[PDB]
């Protein structure tokens, strides 16, 4: 597959990196620290859902929906990460601290997967656009 | 609507 | 390829 100017593939990798960062960094981060790397992970998502929203009109109406869904689904997953982040802050100093972090990771993770799912959902979408 | 909802989540995080 | 590579790492 030709990775010339497929904006979406790059943003994806970008995002996935951002998550991974967080994954490995959080172990060594202060409470104020989280907020930023999640912001990073938040931002890369904005670039993605951005480029995808432009590619959209040039797709089979069928897939056009299938994607807008995994789009709105992606948002629900970020929000869960944000929530699970706030928990980690007001519980930074408690015996609960160790779990919320896990949940934060799980959240960032499931966000990353659903991003890949968005990818494939667009690929197949492009395939059908060609068959036309 | 997606972009909107998402942007909103961002503003929240930044504040 | 790298996306598969990175996702491999997460797992």
């Amino acid at each position: 597959l030709d990775r010339t100017d497929d904006l979406v593939y790059l943003n994806v990798m970008e995002l996935v990196r951002a998550v991974l960062e967080l994954k490995n960094e959080l172990s060594q981060l202060p409470p104020e620290g989280y907020v930023v790397v999640v912001k990073n992970v938040g931002l890369t998502l904005r670039k993605l859902i951005g480029s995808v929203d432009d590619l959209l009109p040039s797709l089979p109406s069928s897939s056009r929906t299938e994607i807008e869904g995994t789009q709105k689904l992606l948002n629900k997953d970020l929000a869960e990460l944000i929530n699970k982040m706030r928990l980690a802050q007001q519980n930074a100093v408690t015996s609960l601290s160790e779990e919320a972090k896990r949940q934060m990771l799980t959240a960032s993770h499931t966000l990353a997967v659903d991003a890949k799912n968005l990818l494939d959902a667009v690929d197949q979408a492009k395939v059908l656009a060609n068959l036309a | 609507s997606n972009l909107s909802e998402l942007d909103r989540l961002l503003l929240e995080l930044n504040a």
